[PDB]
């Protein structure tokens, strides 16, 4: 199956809008649409919401031998996954030219600005050293999948927490949560995407733009720059025919959300670790909305485990025993016996001979 | 038609293959053929001929548990064996097929694998059973386990002894070991035509007229290892009941076979 | 004995039909459904629908383990869908995995009826997922979590229908006798009677 | 009597002639199946020699060969079917087949609305006239009194019966359908 | 290391706005339908293109409106030191044909050949610097070799910063340094830039001076490979008549 | 594809000794053949029957000796095939023709006497030499096998392989120590590498060096490996039609003659192109 | 590593490399010599047509399935050739080979030149061979079976196809040896396997390398290979003929 | 096993069974019920609904109603689709079922062989089907019974096109329906609906556009009274 088609009465009406300098959801020229981040009960785990769009972030850690060369460093796997239910067109195997650029737009960003501290991840050199790998889902499409991504892939990054060793002499030694505590990452820098989408010819943009407004547009600007002033990546694509003042206002852009966002990151994780701290009640289960029609909630319930004896033993009791027809098996010569009705001869022989 | 047709055989009590309704095929193999191979069995269910081989190699154990020898099971159906079956990565019947192994090799526990370690935390001994499909005609989840175990019973290693400054490995080929086995896993599978009536036994037309399958596996203790139900129809407790009856008995068959069978050498 | 914490959520998604996320404590799954739509022409069959199922972990790439438990699901819900009411179509589930904590595959049940009955699928009778865990001595415990999972010597997991809770599917770890199968299967019958309960107060309330 | 193997000298170009399913060669006949030694005296001597195995598992069609079908799905200007028996005899396989809007009749006229002539899921006796594209395969035929579906099935799971050249009825409830009845 | 000493000379000798010498060939093949051969300072590009022609496979993947550009990329596997083979499903081959199909969607004026393909291969067979403006300028010289209309002359340079100053051209050496490397795409009459990259961290002060460098080496790219395209077309002009 | 007519005609025209080109039932067409192209690598050969176009390269690289023998090195082949020869062979579908040659080459090499084994060895059961033989189909004019056969040779021919004189005494310094001179190498003694000869079949008559047009009208073909002595490594026959016992013993006296003929003449221009050295330049791709 | 199957080590070396049981020494014979051959044809009940061919210690199962849909004007002959992983010294990969898709195109290229696909216009015919056990000659036995098997299918064919092998002695006085063995081809030089059409006599196949470098000896090799396939005749003469009585007796 | 006419406006499962009053009838279970012997099955979720105009005859459905998406066709709907292609001398068009419907060239009205209409590739069409049975691809003309195309045809020239589920276009298509008049009292508008699931809207200005396609899909949901009258107050703006 495919995707619905596009009319020609939207495009016209998208187009008479941009014209006129006003959005389909009401929000101006330079808006995000308001983000809702959510974390879970292990640590590495969160789900951001981005207007209407998903994004599921796992991080997970592992210990393996550090191939040859590079003795003293860990390796960072990373995996982006786009979900059939994301939207119809998702097919494993049938949209093969976007998961690339998309791929490299998320490893170039996170593993060329050197944010992430690979140097202290190490137990021995030579032997066993942390290997890190993570993990995106898309839940909901709706438009600028690579914000998102980036948000859910930093978000869960700086909520991970590994676990813990001890290095005295020539001598390993694995801990465990009770017996000691997980400890945190070491994060330099923030690199943050932001896109930007131009409409008829470059004389117009649009800043966050979500499905529809993704379907009226010429080409797409992606300028990848952590918190100070320090861009990290640029990547022009799509149809676009840039001019050089563009570029640098939209750097400037780029840097104000940037900074906003950064901002609401950071205040969202305080906030968790206080509600962790405290001592209070976390979780993907509180944090179902209870003032909506479409959540209901019901806590624990001894059903009534009284009778399943009776049951079972009548039950066994009730039913006919194995019979006593007992089968022979037959010996052929040493290698081959047969069980069942048999065969009238004991082998074949110049049958037709 | 379809479905008229065999049940005059059904009310009858005599299905086309000239069967009570409640018997199995004829059953017959074959040990000890494959000389390049360190153990196989050749299982003949009135077609449904499945094939098995056992090669024994050296690893290095696991990380965690440096005491522990791999066994991998791996069923393949060729496109030979039937006509549904094409050429390419193994199909969804084969993985499930090969699942399905893996968990009666792991939950019946007929193997421990602290008995097929060498020295610990450098070599471990590592056997790779190959099961092929000669021809599919139906049941195949119970011609490939007694394949299994029938191979199983005849594989012997050579004493492998390592040294201390040389700290290699030399096989004595001249006294050869058996191997341990627990227990003899025997499955037995049901066919559920549309909402009452169960077969024994079933054949691929009749799998491909039935609504449901389940399967039930026995050890030598009347403990079941697994209850394998992909889904159909429904059953109850009364059924379930009236199934393992009849397991109980072809358990014991099977059972005195393989006993008959490793006696005659 | 005692099912622990339950919650659900209807109606996530916008792109798709129908969606569904049901979490029975701290284990949680995400499912979606598309409606009856076009199919290839290659995979088509008529006077019945196509049925196809997917699950997707959390943490590396699906395997034999997966599309194993793949069969199951796909030949569960299609015992209870009246496909003959739409031939040349497709119906499609999809199943991602939150969160792990014990007891998976009985709550992806849920959250594929769930599933099912958001998007407007006819149905012929709900199912549900109960998982019984009896331990080194034989103490039953109903919806168990990880930790008495690894302890416990055998897992069961069954599928009840909702009209006489009959046996749909049945996948087992572990060995065991059939007295306590018998009394594991009581007490999945026995513990259905509240899951439908919640089935129908959840939907009660949602037309409020 | 005997059989034969896809080579050995049977006769010569003057002792008989090559029949079905041979080939001959500098003067001498030879075999092309394991089939049987059939020779066909007929009339006017020299037998056309020839060798059938006469347990046809699966057979090409033709040009023209009678066939029997099942019809998977219909449109407005053809009908997607299954070959299923060649003729007689069961076919292991099954092929494909397009019958265009113009072969359901005899005269290739205009109106003759598909919709009601090969309602799905019936089954039908064509001939083939073609080996067909790379779109449409086989390209069969029903013009003819005797081509038309044969035996058909109710909307709800009921041997069906002819009624009429045109129009056959429900035993059950009395319902009126549209058909393309062939001579029995 | 040094990368820049306080004379100002680079490791191979040459200025910050130096570039190296080029030496290209128009009409290397005779069965295909346009051929280039290019060799910018020491890494050596080849491309290959098919006129428009009907789509293969014919499997309704055309479009009513406009031609479809097919890319593809390939490396030796004596292109660098170590040998380094490479399976046909890498994903650096899909991104380089990727960036390819951007910019030849953009630069070559397709609304002239619905319904049609265009096929057009590279091979690189010694890699040493800025492989993907040896690729677009050897593919722009065999798309005018083959006489498909385009808008320009599209022509590829990249750029550097190294000590507070744009470097231009850049070499293996100084690319597998750490530092923020960038290319475009030009378009010399009109200015516009057809492809945008970017890796590793720079200041956002110093975009305007590596960006301005960078084009300014293409503009200068672009008179040595017009004198080349203005002997070539002379030449025939002057065998035809 | 060519029609009937076309394929009558020119199967009429074989048995005549004349060819639409205009040569013989036994001409064999020229080649351009060089080296010293590539410079990465250490050793190249580029050589041009027609309308074909190939270009090889070797490397030789340190390694470690295999199980069965260690005082020995070994070979390894790459048949790649360019998606630039054919629209056809775009991405995967040049697979299966690199296979074949690959392996085609293999059975070709694989023989104690094909060059040497004792000189890639230098510690046994330590080290050895290693050789990457990596052949690049630019274009496809027909008789591909021949035109491959003769650019390895070629490139063989032209090797280094830098001379290391470090000691393997443990108290001296075992690891590879070189000659750090940047231009001391050794030959490799390629006299008696093999070479194939192809011979496609028309009516009753059987050509060398048919074109795709002589190919098209052939049925079955066979290839002989011969060296410059006159001893034959490889015989493959490779067709769609049976060939006849009588014509396997003509055509070996025909692929005897050609192989010495084109072995002498090759050992002749290498010999030409080699007298004279780093003069007369070197001209490639441009 | 593969994510359609069962995961087990990384790594495993086999223990013949450790085997500190010494190479033997094979023997002598006389090369005027061939191993008896039993033959079976109709195997498979659920296959258009099948034969088994043991011989030794050669184990080879062959089965033909019938035309299906999809040089048109003439059908394709698809060919597909896979071994058992518990065959021969050590194990083998499940997934390929490059070897196997050598001796898959040395059966095409054999195949072809004996049935007349100018009667299936648009479909085609598959083969697949298994190999149980390697203990010999092992493309002389996909050869004979698979077109034992087409035979048995009930497709036309011009005739019949008898494949044959052998192996140069390494002694300082070589001699070409008939049918050999592993323990009398691991010792070899060199090999050649010859496909000859008995009644026709027309070769259909040839191969062979090695280190034979006379142009006299393999004129030996391929006239005592035609000896051998005109040999090899009469037992696939009355395989085919009780095949067919049992086959045609059964209605 | 309870009986129908008591538990109307009742909210039911799947799975459960009800009865018909006594005496067999012949009245036809709708949509979301199957007939079984002398049985109702419910199959689908939703809320009892019977309907009997006025009088003491049939006179009389059973219905369930519920909230979904996915539309399937129902011959005698006015769906509005999307022209998708223009092969041979028909028109293509997606509804949004499994299958795309089949116009023709003559169906517009006083089109011949000669002055055939203008449509393109990617118009949305208001038109009615005639064939809708699960035999064949849906088929609709576009004018009118008689043959007077009223509305009908190609619509759509500088308004905007959204989707919104099956309850909200069910709920406004009612004779007791107070929705559009109010709505249409702050806005003045002009609509066309479509039983697949879409409406088109146009406004006077843009931006009034904007709110009225943002403030419809919400109508459903949010009761009248208590709420709509503020909720029409702070909007006023």
């Amino acid at each position: 199956m495919k995707e619905t088609p596009l009319s020609n009465c939207e495009r016209r009406f998208l187009l008479r809008a941009i014209e006129e300098k006003k959005r389909l959801d009401g929000r101006q020229t330079y808006d995000y649409r308001n983000i809702r981040i959510s974390f879970g009960t292990d640590y590495g785990c969160c789900i951001v919401e981005l207007g209407k769009t998903r994004v599921l972030g796992q991080v997970s850690c592992e210990l393996v031998s550090p191939k040859l060369n590079r003795a003293t460093e860990g390796i960072l796997f990373f995996n982006l996954e786009l979900s059939q239910m994301a939207a119809p067109a998702f097919e494993p195997g049938r949209q093969s030219d976007l998961l690339v650029k998309l791929n490299r737009l998320m490893e170039r960003c996170l593993r060329n600005s050197k944010c992430i501290d690979t140097e202290s991840l190490c137990v021995v050199a030579g032997e066993k050293v942390w290997q890190i790998r993570v993990d995106l889902h898309l839940l909901n499409h709706d438009g600028n999948i690579i914000d998102a991504a980036s948000i859910a892939a930093i978000v869960a990054l700086c909520h991970f927490r590994r676990p813990d060793v001890s290095v005295q002499g020539d001598e390993v030694t694995l801990y465990t949560p009770e017996e000691r505590d997980p400890v945190p990452l070491s994060i330099h820098h923030m690199p943050i995407c932001v896109s930007f989408a131009f409409f008829q010819q470059g004389t117009y943009l649009l800043v966050d733009p979500n499905e529809r407004e993704e379907r009226v547009m010429d080409g797409l600007l992606v300028i990848a720059m952590n918190k100070h002033r320090e861009i990290c990546t640029i990547q022009s694509s799509g149809g676009i025919m840039l001019l050089k003042d563009q570029v640098l206002r939209c750097s400037k852009i780029a840097g104000v959300k940037v900074a906003e966002i950064t901002e609401l990151i950071l205040k969202a994780l305080e906030n968790d670790q206080k509600v962790r701290k405290e001592g209070g009640k976390f979780g993907f289960a509180e944090s179902i909305a209870n003032q909506r029609i479409t959540a209901f909630k019901m806590e624990k319930a001894p059903i009534d485990t009284s009778d399943v004896e009776e049951k079972a033993e009548e039950i066994i009791a009730e039913a006919e025993p194995p019979s006593e027809v007992v089968s022979t098996p037959v010996l052929w010569t040493p290698g081959t016996a047969q069980i069942g009705e048999g065969v009238e001869n004991s082998w074949g022989d110049l049958e037709d001979s | 038609e379809p479905l008229e047709y065999y049940r005059r055989f059904l009310k009858e009590n005599c299905r086309p293959d000239g069967r009570e309704l409640g018997e199995f095929r004829t059953t017959t193999v074959n040990i000890g053929s494959i000389s390049t191979a360190d153990g196989s069995a050749l299982v003949k269910l009135g077609n449904t001929t499945v094939i098995c081989g056992v090669k024994a190699e050296f690893a290095a154990p696991s990380t965690d548990a440096p005491d522990k020898g791999y066994v991998v099971p791996n069923v393949d159906l060729p496109p030979l064996c039937s006509s549904r079956f094409r050429s390419g990565p193994p199909g969804e019947e084969a993985q499930v097929a090969s699942q399905f192994i893996a968990d009666v090799i792991e939950n019946s526990q007929i193997i421990q694998k602290e008995d097929l370690c060498i020295s610990p935390g450098k070599l471990v001994w590592v056997l790779y059973c190959d099961l092929i499909c000669l021809d599919y005609d139906g049941n195949i989840l119970d011609a490939c386990t007694f394949a299994l175990l029938a191979a199983l019973k005849n594989v012997q290693l050579p004493e492998v002894t390592i040294n201390e400054e040389t700290a290699l490995a030399e096989v004595n080929l001249k006294k050869k070991s058996y191997l341990n086995i627990r227990t003899h896993p025997v499955a037995t599978s049901f066919a559920v035509f549309d909402d009452t009536l169960l077969i024994v036994d079933p054949t691929g037309e009749e799998e491909h007229l039935a609504t449901g399958t389940l399967t039930i596996v026995m050890d030598e203790e009347g403990k079941l290892c697994c209850l394998h139900k992909p889904g159909g129809s429904g059953l109850t407790g009364a059924k379930l009941q009236d199934c393992m009856s009849r397991a109980v008995t072809r358990h014991k068959e099977v059972k005195k076979l393989m006993d008959e069978v490793i006696k005659s050498m | 004995c005692s099912l622990r914490h339950f919650a659900c959520e209807q109606n996530l998604l916008s792109r798709p039909d129908g969606s569904a996320s049901f979490l029975q404590g701290d284990t949680s799954v995400l499912a979606g459904v598309y409606g009856p739509a076009e199919v290839k022409v290659s995979k088509e069959i008529f006077n019945k629908a196509t049925l196809e199922v997917i699950l997707r972990p959390k943490i590396g790439l699906p395997g034999v383990a997966e599309k194993s438990r793949e069969r199951l699901i796909r030949n569960t819900c299609e015992a209870v869908v009246l496909g003959t009411l739409h031939p040349r179509t497709s119906i499609t589930v999809v199943l991602q995995v939150v969160s792990d904590a014990g007891s998976l595959l009985a709550c992806c049940l849920n959250a594929a009826c769930m599933a099912l009955v958001d998007a407007g699928v006819p149905m012929r009778a709900l199912f549900c997922g109960v998982a019984c865990a009896l331990d080194s001595d034989g103490t039953l415990v109903l919806d168990p979590t990880s930790k008495q999972e690894k302890e416990a010597r055998a897992v069961l997991t069954f599928a009840l229908d909702s009209v006489e809770r009959k046996l749909l599917m049945s996948s087992t770890k572990g060995l065991y006798s059939d007295t306590e199968l018998q009394q594991c299967l009581a007490a999945a019958q026995a513990a259905s009677q509240h899951v439908f309960r919640f089935y129908r107060e959840s939907l009660q309330r949602r037309y409020s | 009597v005997r059989y034969c193997i896809p080579g050995e000298r049977l006769c010569n170009l003057e002792e008989g002639s090559p029949g079905s399913g041979t080939y001959t060669r500098h003067g001498y006949i030879f075999s092309s199946l394991a089939g049987c030694l059939m020779k066909s005296s007929e009339n006017g001597a020299l037998p056309v020699v020839s060798v059938v195995r006469e347990t046809e598992s699966q057979l090409l069609p033709d040009v023209g060969a009678i066939v029997t079908c099942k019809v998977s799905s219909i449109n407005s200007r053809f009908a997607k079917v299954h070959i299923l028996y060649v003729g007689s005899m069961p076919l292991k396989n099954s092929f494909r087949g397009t019958i265009r809007k113009e072969d359901v009749r005899a005269t290739e006229k205009d109106k003759v609305e598909i919709y009601k002539s090969f309602r799905p899921g019936d089954i039908v006796l064509a001939k083939v006239i073609s080996l067909g594209d790379a779109q449409s395969n086989y390209l069969l035929t029903t013009a003819e009194n005797e081509l038309g579906v044969v035996v058909a099935h109710s909307e709800s799971g009921i041997q069906m019966v002819p009624i009429s050249w045109c129009e056959m009825q429900c035993p059950k409830t009395h319902t009126k359908e549209f058909r393309k009845v062939a001579r029995v | 290391l040094e990368l820049l000493s306080d004379q100002g000379y680079r490791v191979d000798g040459r200025r910050a706005g130096e570039l190296r010498k080029i030496q290209a060939r128009m009409g290397v093949f005779a069965q295909a339908d346009g051929s280039a051969y290019i060799e910018q300072g020491n890494t050596k590009a080849l491309a290959v293109v098919y006129g428009p022609h009907e789509i293969r496979g014919s499997r309704a993947r055309a479009l009513p409106d406009r031609a479809l550009v097919n890319c593809q990329y390939s490396s030796a596997t004596f292109s660098t030191g170590e040998r380094k083979r490479r399976p046909h499903g890498d994903r650096k081959s899909c991104e380089m044909g990727l960036q390819l199909r951007q910019t030849f969607e953009a630069a070559i004026l397709t609304q002239l050949h619905p319904r049609s393909q265009i096929d057009i291969y590279v091979q690189v067979l010694q890699a040493d610097g800025g492989t993907y403006a040896a690729c677009v300028n050897a593919a722009t010289l065999a798309v005018l070799d083959a006489g498909i209309p385009m808008r320009d002359f599209v022509c590829a340079c990249s750029a550097g910063f190294v000590d507070g100053t744009a470097l231009a051209d850049l070499s293996h050496v100084e690319e597998a340094a750490g530092g923020p490397q960038l290319a475009l795409a030009l378009l010399p009459a009109s200015g516009q830039i057809a492809l945008l990259e970017m890796d590793a961290r720079l200041h956002e002060d110093h975009l305007e001076r590596v960006l301005e460098a960078a084009a300014q080496a293409a503009r200068d790219v672009h008179t040595l490979l017009d004198r080349v395209v203005r002997q070539h077309v002379r030449e025939a002009s002057i065998l035809l008549g | 594809t060519l029609s009937e007519a076309e394929k009558v005609y020119i199967v009429h025209g074989v048995q005549e000794d004349l060819r639409v080109d205009g040569r013989g039932c036994e001409d064999y067409r020229c080649v351009e053949v060089e080296t010293d192209v590539v410079s990465n690598t250490s050793g190249s050969a580029r050589v041009k029957l027609g309308h074909t176009d190939i270009l090889v390269g070797v490397k030789a690289e340190m390694g470690t000796p295999k199980l069965e023998k260690p005082n020995e090195g070994y070979l390894e082949f790459f048949v790649d095939c360019s998606a630039s020869a054919t629209p056809e062979f775009e991405g995967r579908g040049g697979d299966d023709l690199g296979t074949e040659i690959a392996n085609t080459l293999y059975r070709i090499f694989n023989n104690k006497s094909s060059v040497d084994l004792k000189t890639l060895c230098i510690s046994p059961r330590e080290h050895c030499w290693v050789l990457y033989v990596d052949v690049l189909l630019l274009e496809c004019g027909g008789n591909l096998f021949d035109a491959i056969s003769i650019a390895v040779k070629a490139a063989l021919f032209n090797t280094r392989i830098p001379r290391v004189r470090v000691l393997e005494d443990e108290e001296g310094s075992k690891d590879i120590e070189l000659s750090d001179d940047p231009y001391d190498c050794i030959r490799l003694s390629v006299e008696n590498v093999p070479c194939i000869v192809t011979l496609c079949k028309i009516g009753y008559r059987h050509v060398v060096d048919a074109t795709l047009q002589e190919e098209a009208c052939s049925l079955a073909s066979l290839l002989v490996s011969v060296t410059s002595k006159g001893v034959v490594t490889c015989m493959r026959k490779v067709g769609k039609g049976s060939l006849d016992p009588e014509s396997i013993f003509e055509m070996m006296e025909t692929g005897k003659r050609v192989g010495k003929v084109l072995h002498a003449s090759l050992q002749s221009v290498v010999h030409k192109e080699e007298s004279l050295g780093p003069k007369r330049q070197k001209v490639g791709f441009l | 590593g593969d994510h359609r199957r069962i995961r087990g080590p990384e790594e495993s070396q086999p223990p013949q490399l450790y085997a500190a049981d010494e190479e033997e020494a094979p023997g002598t014979r006389d090369p005027t010599r061939l191993r008896p051959v039993y033959a079976r044809a109709g195997l498979l009940s659920q296959a258009k047509g099948s034969a088994y061919l043991e011989a030794g210690g050669t184990k080879v199962l062959c089965a033909v399935s019938g035309p299906r849909q999809a040089a048109a004007l003439r059908g394709r002959l698809l060919c597909d050739f896979r071994r058992a992983p518990f065959a021969g010294r050590r194990r083998r990969a499940p997934p390929g080979g490059c070897e196997e898709r050598e001796l898959a195109l040395a059966l095409q290229e054999a195949l072809e030149p004996a049935v007349r696909l100018g009667r299936y216009p648009r479909a085609q015919l598959e083969v697949s061979a298994l190999l149980l056990e390697d203990g010999g000659s092992a493309l002389a036995a996909a050869l004979t079976a698979a077109a034992l098997a087409l035979a048995d299918a009930g497709v036309e064919m011009y005739d019949l196809v008898v494949g044959c092998g052998l192996s140069l002695a390494p002694g300082p006085a070589p001699t070409w040896l008939l049918d050999p063995t592993r323990l009398e081809e691991e010792r070899a030089a060199a090999g050649l396997t010859v496909a000859l059409m008995p009644v026709l006599n027309q070769v259909a196949g040839l191969l062979g390398s090695g280190e034979g470098g006379l142009t006299e000896s393999w004129a030996e090799a391929v006239r005592l290979g035609l000896e051998g396939c005109q040999r090899l005749y009469p037992v696939l003469q009355q395989s085919l003929v009780r095949a067919a009585r049992r086959r045609g007796a059964a209605a | 096993a309870r009986a129908a006419r008591t538990v109307l406006g009742q909210v039911v499962l799947p799975g459960e069974e009800l009865l018909l009053p006594e005496s067999r009838v012949r009245v036809v279970c709708g949509p979301g019920l199957r007939r079984c012997g002398d049985r109702l099955l419910v199959t689908k979720c939703g809320r009892l609904r019977h309907k009997e105009p006025g009088s003491g005859s049939g006179g009389g459905v059973y219905w369930v109603d519920s909230q979904q998406k996915r539309y399937v066709p129902v011959k005698g709907d006015h769906v509005i689709g999307i022209v998708t292609a223009k092969s041979g001398d028909i028109f293509k068009v997606d509804v949004g079922g499994s299958e795309p419907a089949s116009l023709s060239y003559l169906s517009f009205e006083g089109a011949t062989k000669r002055n055939r209409p203008n449509v393109q590739v990617g118009d949305l069409i208001y038109g009615q089907f005639v064939v809708a049975n699960k035999d064949m691809e849906p088929e609709m003309v576009c004018i009118d019974s008689c043959g007077r195309a009223n509305g009908m045809g190609v619509i759509g020239q500088d308004g905007l096109l959204f989707k919104v589920t099956l309850g909200l276009i069910r709920k406004l298509l009612a004779p007791d329906c107070e929705i559009i008049q109010e709505v249409g009292k702050l806005h003045p508008l002009e609509i066309v609906f479509g039983m697949n699931g879409r409406i088109w809207v146009k406004a006077k200005t843009i931006q009034q556009t904007l709110i009225l396609a943002n403030i419809l899909e919400a109508c459903e949901h949010m009761t009248s009274d208590q709420r709509k009258q503020i909720f029409s107050r702070l909007a006023e703006s």
